[PDB]
């Protein structure tokens, strides 16, 4: 399959997404950004504690279905 | 009340089910979870340090969490490289890999200076599927892997960001068999590119028991180290705790270098001590502490009469080092018997031999002529024939070392020099990614023994490891005379390089000990300067392949520049007069020119290769290791 489900969480709001493995995480990040009323660069996104860049894709990061992205400030 | 080793029954090492180091940690977590297991002395902010502690239950929780994550993103048999800075998370990362049933590869934070060549070499050999680091080190790790090919940038995990609750899905791997590899112990790369010894769970547990036996270690004996975990001695000392039951305390090497009294103060008696401190130290640790670690006048009292053992290895112990350390710390009650010279190497996990607890370091002087001819004979220290040899003591339990004529695989009588071969359940199962070298190095049969034999107790079909060292048994003790690959053989005569290097530094002010290397090359591979020099004593011949002596040395940084002429003359005469060999070329380089090892010692085959290529000549950066064809 070409899609995976990704779950983003900032300690409270646990929002689920679906995305193609080849699609940059930018749109997903900005989507999560404003449902929390914050803007994208007000947030850092971590995958296994490692910072994600907006133009990186799930495929670049070897993400699997139902992985977790943790969202912090700064 | 004499010493009893709990892991030994009738002179044999007995391991019931659940004897791997993972099972032992889990056991401690169950029966005494709040007991202190590991302490990191953090000197990054506070000059006097901040202890960071982990109980067995806390240690276990972190290990299982990392292990659970690892089991989600790696396969059985995958290697997992530890690129953490030296702190508690390094151990969590290392044990996490073990807990996961993966092969740990203990390395270091790439932000560390000077070690990048080793890092590439290891990664090109074992190809890890995952990198463990910390959030603090993550950026430096990312930057490092930008210097690797795009298909050589495995996934990175910061172990301090892995949540505890991840551990709920951890699966305890099956009981390991004697083939189950726990981690790779890379060699120092003294004679070659660092090679990865395959250490099994059985290897590891066995050698821990052997170290406990050798040191007569008790649960009240606090463990202490500043050594890197990617060094042979650095790792095993940190792995005694789950079996011996002490707690282990460590600091960074940089912390030790900056203030060696920190190590001295931790060695010292603490109130509540019910045992003696166990630590580990290359010659440098003793030298540096003696020169920079003695408490200033008026300092708080220092009591070192509690110290049980400081294991000394990776090298022969120096008599001067022993004198200076005891002069410096003897007044504070330091027991001379606490210095434990030992023989060890990656192929044996670590430990092979050390002194009995009653004894002090033994350094003898032997006859140069007899030594060069393969025999050990003592002479007076003031004899012009005197060569120093350091005792490595007695071979450990369930372990064997024999001196051997390699070609015929036959044991030599005591006092005669040959290859050291070793056998035991602590011996690794091969070199990673090098199946032929593995067979040649690890699978040797001992065809003939003496009476009595140092192989006594070993089965006749036992497999033997070629250490790559020359040595001998003399008057009850093991001596290592030198490395097989480094032996200088010229005009049908043997010369030990360190012996030649010592004459060279003694001959000239511009030649410093530890900054000079002696090796030979075929005559026709000598540079043109040699054949054009009158004083060399050799002229060009394309068919002359006879081995010729070369000396390479570094000048001090600064104090540029003095004539190489009288320096070469002094070295050539001195070596010819004492050794009866004539150096064909003396090459001086700038500081840091000569390739070195993990420890910081010159790698002679690598110096030789860089002489011949010829980097050192024109001032190019020299390759830290020799080609695989050397
Ligand atoms: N007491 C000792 N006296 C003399 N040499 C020692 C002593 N203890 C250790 N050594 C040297 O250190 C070696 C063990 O070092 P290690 O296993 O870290 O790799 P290395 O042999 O230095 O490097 P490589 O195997 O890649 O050439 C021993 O084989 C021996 O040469
Ligand atoms: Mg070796």
């Amino acid at each position: 399959e070409t899609h995976i489900n990704l779950k983003v969480s900032d300690g409270s709001s646990e929002i689920f997404f679906k995305i193609k493995k080849t699609t940059p995480l930018r749109r997903l990040m900005e989507a999560f950004a404003k449902r929390q009323g914050k803007e994208m660069d007000s947030l850092r996104f971590l995958y296994d504690g490692i910072r994600i860049q907006a133009d990186q894709t799930p495929e670049d990061l070897d993400m699997e279905d139902n992985d977790i992205i943790e969202a912090h400030r700064e | 009340m004499p010493f009893h080793n709990p892991f030994i029954k009738d002179g044999q090492i007995k391991f019931p089910d659940g004897s791997s180091i993972v099972a032992h940690v889990e056991r401690w977590a169950k029966v005494r979870g709040d007991k202190l297991a590991y302490r990191f002395l953090d000197f990054s902010t506070e000059r006097d340090g901040v202890p960071r502690d982990l109980t067995w239950a806390q240690f276990s929780a972190r290990n299982r969490a990392v292990a659970a994550r690892l089991q989600q993103v790696t396969q059985p048999g995958d290697r997992v490289a530890i690129l953490c800075p030296q702190n508690l998370d390094y151990l969590v990362a290392f044990f996490g890999a073990l807990y996961a049933g993966r092969i740990a590869v203990p390395l270091f934070d790439p932000s560390e200076p000077g070690h990048v060549g080793r890092l590439h070499a290891v990664l090109d050999n074992c190809h890890p599927s995952a990198i463990l680091t910390t959030t603090e080190a993550a950026e430096g790790v990312r930057k490092f892997f930008r210097t690797r090919p795009a298909n050589q940038r495995p996934r990175v995990i910061a172990v301090d960001a892995v949540p505890d609750d991840v551990a709920s899905t951890w699966v305890n791997p099956d009981e390991p068999d004697e083939t189950t590899i726990a981690y790779l112990q890379y060699t120092s790369g003294s004679t070659r590119i660092p090679t990865g010894v395959q250490i099994t769970h059985l290897n590891l547990a066995t050698n821990v028991v052997q170290v406990i036996e050798a040191l007569e270690g008790e649960e009240g004996d606090r463990g202490l180290s500043w050594l890197p975990f990617f060094h042979d001695m650095g790792l095993i000392t940190a792995l005694l705790a789950p079996m011996i039951g002490h707690y282990f305390t460590f600091m960074t090497p940089a912390a030790f270098v900056r203030r060696p009294e920190r190590w001295i103060r931790e060695l010292a008696r603490k109130e509540g001590d019910t045992g003696g401190t166990i630590s580990v130290a290359p010659n440098f640790a003793f030298d540096h502490a003696a020169a920079r670690g003695v408490p200033k006048p008026g300092s708080p009292p220092l009591d070192l009469s509690n110290v049980k053992a400081v294991l000394n290895g990776s090298e022969p112990i120096s008599a001067a080092t022993v004198r200076r350390f005891n002069e410096a710390f003897g007044p504070f009650g330091f027991p001379p018997k606490a210095i434990k010279p030992s023989y060890g190497l990656a192929e044996a996990t670590l430990f092979v031999s050390t002194t009995p607890s009653a004894e002090e370091p033994k350094i003898i002087t032997v006859d140069r002529d007899q030594l060069n001819s393969g025999r050990i004979v003592e002479v007076d220290a003031d004899s012009p024939k005197a060569v120093a040899q350091a005792s490595a003591g007695k071979v450990g339990i369930a372990e064997w070392a024999v001196i051997v004529d390699a070609e015929s695989a036959t044991e030599l009588p005591d006092g005669q020099v040959g290859e050291i071969w070793i056998s035991g359940q602590n011996m690794g199962t091969g070199y990673w990614g090098k199946p032929e070298e593995s067979v040649a190095t690890f699978q040797n049969i001992l065809k003939s023994r003496t009476n009595p034999s140092h192989a006594e107790g070993a089965t006749d079909d036992a497999t033997w490891v070629r250490t790559g060292d020359y040595g001998a048994f003399y008057d009850g003790d093991l001596y290592i005379t030198g490395r097989v690959k480094d032996l200088v053989i010229i005009d049908g005569r043997n010369h030990y390089p360190q012996d030649l290097e010592y004459s060279a530094q003694e001959a000239s002010k511009a030649i410093r000990t530890g900054y000079v290397a002696a090796f030979s090359v075929p005559a026709n591979q000598l540079p043109d300067e040699v054949f054009e020099n009158a004083h060399s004593g050799i002229k060009r011949d394309p068919d002359d392949t006879s081995e010729q002596l070369v000396i390479v040395a570094e000048r001090a940084p600064g104090a540029h520049k003095l004539d190489i002429g009288p320096i070469t003359d002094d070295i050539r005469a001195a070596i010819a007069v004492r050794h009866g060999v004539t150096v064909r070329d003396v090459l001086l380089t700038a500081a840091g020119a000569i390739p070195r090892t993990s420890s910081g010692k010159i790698g002679r085959r690598a110096c030789r290769a860089a002489y011949l290529d010829g980097s050192l000549r024109a001032g190019k950066v020299a390759n830290d290791f020799p080609d695989a064809t050397d």
